[PDB]
């Protein structure tokens, strides 16, 4: 699998270098591509780069402003994004492009959100949503984490470092009238377990390079 | 320069087709590829070189090309097929890889589900930091149309109310969140606060008190 990093907040007219590491295969001997998807909107190709040398092709939207490259060592694909404006606000995926018969991308990365906006990065304030024996109990007790007043998107939440997945829903974020985001992540657990089991939510905010491990205890 | 219908609809076990319409400069000449994007996930290759199924894709999925129109075929429709579907090819007029606008595929006749509502009061930590957020979380409901109202001693409260768009879960049910931001004083001032979740005529109201 491919994995992208760099995604975060940049001001109008600002610059950002996105990274994409290949955990298995090499980047130097495969045609690599960047695709972006603006919130609400569909897929849009950005750039492509062939194996031999750093001679890249760019979409009409990004030509000049964007520069694709790869560090020939340690399978690293870069995308230098310069002179950014609001229209460039999107999730950016690195991927392998097959260009023998048809042009298509068969390997995709998870993606990383780039946000172009005149505002400041803010790390989240994480608060525990403690389980009770009333509103947080419907046959099985429910507990969570409140991830409040952060910018920009995204944040991701696992539980007990991914050891807890069944019962987990991480809800969508909402942009508050303050221009800051809130989201929650609950897990439903049998009421009997509460006492014994230890609950840590692993809140990840890559845009501010912040990770909060919050202990949710029975109140 | 690729065009799909924004939405497609059919019932479980039925055959649904998503047309991708173009010109001779793209579909007519070049090889088409389809992509499947499930909610929150990255796009996944469905079909490459017009007809060939990607790894793990069942034969239920088929790729066609009749003139300037590429047809994605889905037989024996299952709820797990609910996704956004994108056609991709090369357009000759331009010098770039193109995508269709995308087609949202809804599976009809899914069972109605009453929402599970959980209301958490402000945590100790937040009140120590001189803030109060009531967190109302709504899960496992269908269809995706819910409204969240807030009461303070059975009086409607509008200030501080922030509600998420209801979003599809991994199991095709919908999830929403609502937040009532308060000062620690406003929280402790009132006897109770209530999260009123309305779904398909019926209302689930959960209450929390500052005097637990």
């Amino acid at each position: 699998q491919l994995l992208e990093s760099g995604g975060g907040l940049v001001q109008p007219g600002g610059s950002l270098r996105l990274s994409c590491a290949a955990s298995g295969f090499t980047f130097r001997y495969e045609v690599a591509a960047w695709v972006r998807q603006a919130p609400g909107k569909g897929l849009e190709w950005v750039s492509a780069i062939s194996g031999p040398a750093p001679k890249g092709y760019y979409a009409d939207s990004v030509k000049g402003r964007f520069t694709i490259s790869r560090d020939n060592s340690k399978n690293t694909l870069y995308l230098q994004m310069n002179s950014l404006r609001a229209e460039d606000t999107a999730v950016y995926y690195c991927a392998r492009l097959r260009a023998d018969l048809g042009l298509y991308m068969d390997l995709w990365g998870r993606g990383t959100l780039v946000t172009v906006s005149s505002a400041s990065t803010k790390g989240p304030s994480v608060f525990p949503l403690a389980p009770s024996s009333k509103s947080t109990s419907g046959g099985t007790a429910a507990l969570g984490c409140l991830v409040k007043d952060y910018f920009p998107e995204p944040v991701t939440v696992s539980w007990n470092s991914g050891a807890l997945t069944s019962g987990v829903h991480t809800f969508p974020a909402v942009l508050q009238s303050s221009g800051l985001y809130s989201l929650s992540s609950v897990v439903t657990v049998p009421s009997s377990s509460l006492g014994t089991q230890t609950y840590i939510c692993n809140v990840n905010h890559k845009p501010s390079n912040t990770k909060v491990d919050k202990r949710v205890e029975p109140k | 320069e690729l065009t799909q219908p924004p939405t497609a609809s059919a019932a479980p076990g039925q055959k649904v087709t998503i047309s991708c319409s173009g010109s001779s400069s793209n579909i007519g000449n070049h090889y088409v590829s389809w992509y499947q994007q499930l909610p929150g996930t990255a796009p996944k290759l469905l079909i490459y070189d017009t007809t060939v199924l990607s790894s793990g894709i069942p034969d239920r999925f088929s790729g066609s090309k009749s003139g300037t129109s590429a047809t994605l075929g889905i037989t024996g429709l299952q709820t797990g097929d609910e996704a956004d579907y994108y056609c991709g090819t090369w357009d000759e007029l331009t010098s770039n890889l193109v995508f269709g606008g995308g087609t949202k595929l809804t599976v009809l006749g899914q069972p109605k589900a009453a929402p599970s509502v959980t209301l958490f009061p402000p945590s100790s930590e937040e009140l120590q930091a001189n803030k109060a957020t009531l967190v109302c979380l709504i899960s496992d409901f269908y269809p995706g149309a819910v409204t969240v109202a807030w009461k303070a001693d059975s009086s409607p409260v509008k200030a501080g109310v922030e509600t998420t768009t209801p979003s599809k879960q991994s199991n095709n049910k919908y999830a929403a969140s609502s937040y009532l931001s308060l000062t620690p004083e406003q929280w402790k001032s009132h006897r109770s606060y209530s999260c009123q979740v309305t779904h398909e005529g019926s209302t689930v109201e959960k209450t929390v008190a500052p005097t637990e």
